[PDB]
């Protein structure tokens, strides 16, 4: 550990890479995704491989950390493979961390391909979450009716529910596991066990964002709220007629009642043990 | 990239951005007029958000300054901070005004210098082609940030429409009306153009100064210099998302969008304890973050004058806890554990309330690396006994026939009083209609 | 209730915030335990119990078995 | 939690109550204005019951004092202690009130500042949203404690309706009625009120004082400044199960549910041995809990006047032995073993009778920690003895035309005499019936 310290930057590699598709860092992905996220409000292709892959150029360049920046010229996080599909199923965008050596050794190919699957849920409610942020500020985009404020009743019931979900779920599954993480470095000794710690870490990574490689109910229960946020921007992007507001609270009081229904769920999954789920529905009782 | 304009103006605006500017070279590790340091890039992240961005490693502000009066610019340039400040974006030496007090003043002379006031502060829109917004630094009080900056809110927004606009404006001071008797006319005019013609405001009460003035701070003789104290200290409270590197709500459009309701409903109420010195030598013991939001809810550090017994009837909506520095992130969801067995906010009974707490690594300073800081964003639904208080002494004041001769001289024609007073009422009676 | 097993999560956070506005003297011998509850008979009371776990050499004379002792 | 509301009111009752809050910072090892000892957390493992919950490890007092007399509050801001009260909670500085002598003086007075009665004091009962009640620290000599305090009876029964009220009541002294004649006037007014209006009092004559006062005490001329003495400590001693950490009637609702027979029965005698300094030095050796128990039935230590030869035909029902720090636990059921065989409690031939003993560790101080204190609260029906004695004062008076002229001037216009009469001898039957 005195030439894997400095020799080599062994656990700078692992914090910038952590930094590109955990996003520790500011707004570097941040000012990635308005831009691919404006592109999608005007129904203009950002796949569009080439263009995509310079705003992830401009991504980690930014807020110059001289951790990633330097990354960002050799051994680059840049390089994303695209997955196009006429039937549309299973889509999937998978970026790549370029890892030197003798780092490519703790760090697998497996290893970096399921830090990149956190990343493709991780700015999925970074895409929901901002989606009805921007849409707040496009405010009442039609500028009998009288009926915004009972729009307003059971909008808010799920921007909230969104907004919590990424600022208080997020805080807590990245604070534990970054201090877990520095007990395990404070420790740290040999390569042996420099491996088991990184992979005991992915695992908890796992249980702290969701759980579950199959089948469980709080993907359905993520899934469905994903839905309510694409049928919502999807009709915030016309004017309100006079029953067109009809189907807004319409479609608010059974997005309302899938939500309350997905929480009557979430209980059993918490009296079950243990669990991160247990803050999650901390959180949603809170809400 | 995100880059924000703010639009200093008036007496009492000029002076509180002035230590605005000044609080920021002393975060930020850098002198105005040299870099000596090196810790503006290591121990801070992030330093072109606010600042224009570099081109000799020299910062220079965003900042416009317009005035009436040359008093306030006068006690600038002497100072060793105007340096940093330029002498061509603005103005050059000698700049003057009017003679001059009246909001009919500043309103008449935006459209006589209209060529001149949308010609050299449109020169750093365009220096970044992805623009924030505009935050309005001015005043309430007076005539001289009331009058011309109703112009500014109406002929920016269709000019620049995609822009946030927010603004941190003072009321003014209610304890005696002999210096000034045309503080009803001058602050209803420019609280109609804060709620439709702009989006956000942040209210900062002055008879809720002298109230913290004399709690902590103990001074006999209340003086001029002590209201940019507790202005300009949470004014970059409110940036340490935005300046210093965060993650959640790190710009000024995720920060205002978490907290509004609803248009005409933005009166947020700001609460900050920490202001006193003696308190550094039993910080080093290893106080939490356990104790600090215990006070922010409870009405001590409010900078609001409001009912004390007229919480009961009206609810919290959104209620934002900023903690700054060390923060002990291990026990701060420990914090927001004890939020619900108290219930000092109240909830709305027709929807969900939130708590969001957010935390930012501070300036790598010995005041700021050691001492607890916290930050109070609420928003609560008993700020209409302001809108009441000072509507009591707007109909009370027509019926004195007082100012109803001496107005409407020049460029007013028709009564719009009564286009304020219903417009107001409106404001008041949707608060109490929006818990069902 | 008839007793469920999410109930032994929520019972555990009301314990947790029952003994922290009571103002204990030390804030970490709060969650030093949890509790635990039978799986559905009739009702969650006198079927509950509680486990708190003890640290090195003092658990020679705690045995797992004589906490079930002091919890029954 | 378990937050109790003092009401200490009146001329006597705002005395006794200030070295009672006086007494309870020199037992948990605080100062009224800082903290410089450790042992009030590691010593003391409950201190929130009595005084409000701490801001800054300031214990405010949950007091509030109202008096028609200036005088007994302005003895109090000389004081180092008063720095510890708060001057926003009661009242600010220049506080006043009547002229003033009635009772109907202030049975007047608080249906005219019912506004401002029913508004400060209601801030400190939704601090905890569990409450547990309310104690009448008032006093039943003159007319300031016994005029407006018949008035709170009332008003408080039916707005907070699900609460605990009991008091700790003072009774006045009946040696010559010279100075004041309006004593059997005044007094049974509030004893109706105590009864029907009220669940339980803990009486404290005042003839029974001075027979204290003089009987190990020496003093040559009676003051009034030794009657807080016994009084502020028993008070403490009432509330060790209930401050001090106990298991078993730890609350104020425990104690007084096992020893009420039935209501308009409660009114319970007290006893208190040790009040000697020079008992320190032969407490060395291991003085043991088996003598203190045996002088608390032993008519020796009481506060109540009452018959020598009328315990024959009266019963003891409920009997309190409370001990106090060093107990030897080993033996205290060995002091209980010694009760059967004396019976110097007369048992009611009715039903079952109950000696109850407790124990609670007391305050890490020399002279607490050494010392055995025995408390006791008893409930025997020999009590009608001054009920006697106030009703043959009373009609005694009404035929000599006293006060029957002066007194129904002010908001009187009917005879309510004979219905404070018939229910006192609905009390005084009750009793005797009680033993079947």
């Amino acid at each position: 550990m005195y030439t894997l310290k400095k020799d080599y930057r062994l656990v700078e590699y692992l914090q910038a890479m952590r930094n590109f598709f955990l996003l520790e860092a500011g707004d570097t992905m941040y000012d990635f995704y308005t831009p691919i996220f404006d592109k999608i409000r005007e129904k203009e292709p950002w796949l569009n491989l080439s263009y995509l892959n310079v705003q992830i150029q401009e991504a980690v360049g930014q807020r110059y950390p001289d951790d990633s920046t330097r990354l960002s010229v050799s051994f680059e996080s840049v390089d994303l493979a695209k997955k196009k599909l006429p039937v549309h199923t299973l889509d999937g965008l998978i970026l790549s961390y370029k890892v030197p050596w003798p780092v490519d050794i703790v760090i697998s190919s497996e290893c970096q391909k399921i830090y990149n699957q956190v990343f493709l849920l991780l700015l999925l409610i970074k895409w929901a979450k901002y989606s009805l942020d921007v849409l707040q500020f496009n405010e009442l985009g039609n500028a009998k009716g009288q009926q915004i404020h009972r729009m307003f009743l059971l909008r808010v019931k799920l921007m909230h529910f969104v907004n919590s979900l990424h600022n208080y779920l997020m805080t807590r599954i990245l604070h534990s596991t970054g201090l877990e993480f520095q007990h395990q470095v404070e420790e740290a000794k040999d390569l042996d066990q420099l491996i088991k710690i990184h992979y005991r870490y992915l695992s908890t990574i796992h249980d702290r964002c969701l759980l579950r490689e199959k089948v469980s109910s709080v993907k359905e229960a993520i899934m469905k709220v994903l839905n309510v946020v694409l049928m919502f921007a999807d009709r915030w992007h016309a004017g309100l007629g006079a029953w067109k507001k009809e189907s807004i609270v319409k479609m608010e009081s059974d997005f309302t009642n899938c939500h309350k229904f997905l929480v009557k769920v979430l209980n059993k999954a918490v009296c079950r043990g243990s669990f991160p789920h247990l803050e999650s529905l901390a959180l949603s009782l809170m809400a | 990239p995100r880059e924000i304009i703010t639009l200093q103006l008036g007496q009492c605006g000029n002076q509180i951005g002035f230590e605005f500017w000044k609080q920021l070279c002393a975060e930020h590790g850098i002198s105005p007029e040299g870099i000596v340091e090196e810790f503006a890039t290591e121990g801070t992240d992030r330093k072109d958000v606010f600042f224009y961005q570099a081109d000799d490693e020299h910062y220079i502000p965003r900042a416009v300054l317009l005035d009436l009066e040359p008093r306030v610019i006068h006690s600038i340039l002497n100072s060793p901070y105007a340096n940093l400040y330029n002498p061509e974006n603005i103005y050059l030496s000698e700049h003057g005004g009017g003679a001059g007090n009246n909001w009919a003043s500043g309103f008449s002379q935006g459209e006589k210098i209209h060529e001149d006031i949308f010609d050299i502060i449109d020169r750093e829109a365009d220096g970044s082609d992805s623009l924030e917004g505009f935050v309005l630094c001015h005043s309430i009080a007076g005539g001289t940030g009331s009058g011309l900056g109703s112009y500014l809110l109406e002929r920016l927004n269709d000019r620049y429409p995609k822009k946030l606009v927010q603004t941190y404006s003072v009321f003014p001071n209610q304890d005696e009306m002999s210096h000034v008797v045309v503080q009803p006319y001058n602050s209803l005019l420019t609280l109609k153009r804060l709620t439709q013609n702009a989006d956000c405001v942040v209210v900062l009460d002055n008879t809720a100064l002298n109230r913290i003035a004399t709690d902590r701070l103990h001074i006999q003789n209340p003086s001029f210099s002590q209201i940019n104290q507790l202005v300009s200290t949470i004014m970059s409270a409110s940036t340490t998302t935005l300046r210093y590197p965060g993650y959640m709500n790190n710009d000024l459009i995720g920060l205002i969008a978490s907290l509004i309701p609803t248009p005409r409903l933005h009166f947020l109420m700001t609460g900050y304890t920490p202001l006193t010195t003696d308190q550094s030598v039993a910080s080093v013991r290893k106080t939490t973050v356990l104790d600090v939001m215990r006070r922010l809810l409870q009405p001590k550090n409010v900078m609001v004058s409001t009912g004390r017994d007229r919480q009961t009837n009206h609810c919290y909506i959104a209620i934002l806890n900023i903690i700054q520095g060390e923060v002990d992130p291990t026990q701060v969801h420990k914090s927001l554990q004890r939020i619900r067995e108290r219930k000092l906010a109240n909830f709305i009974p027709w929807g969900p309330a939130s708590i969001q707490v957010a935390l930012s690594r501070k300036s790598p300073y010995l005041p700021s690396a050691h001492r607890v800081s916290g930050l109070m964003m609420a928003n609560h639904t008993n700020i209409s006994s302001l809108f009441e208080r000072t509507c009591r002494q707007y109909d009370k004041l027509r019926k004195r026939e007082a100012f109803l001769e001496q107005f409407r001289k020049e460029d007013i024609f028709k009564d719009n009083f009564d286009e304020l007073d219903n417009s107001r009422e409106i404001v008041q009676q949707l608060i109490d209609e929006y818990h069902a | 209730t008839p007793p469920t097993a999410v109930t032994e999560h929520d019972v555990n956070v009301a314990f947790q915030l029952s003994a922290h506005k009571v103002l204990l003297d030390d804030d970490n011998l709060l969650p030093l335990l949890n509790l635990t509850i039978r799986e559905a008979p009739t009702s969650g009371w006198a079927a509950l119990g509680l486990s708190y776990k003890v640290q090195w050499p003092l658990h020679i004379l705690f045995t797992p078995a004589v906490l079930e002792k002091y919890n029954v």
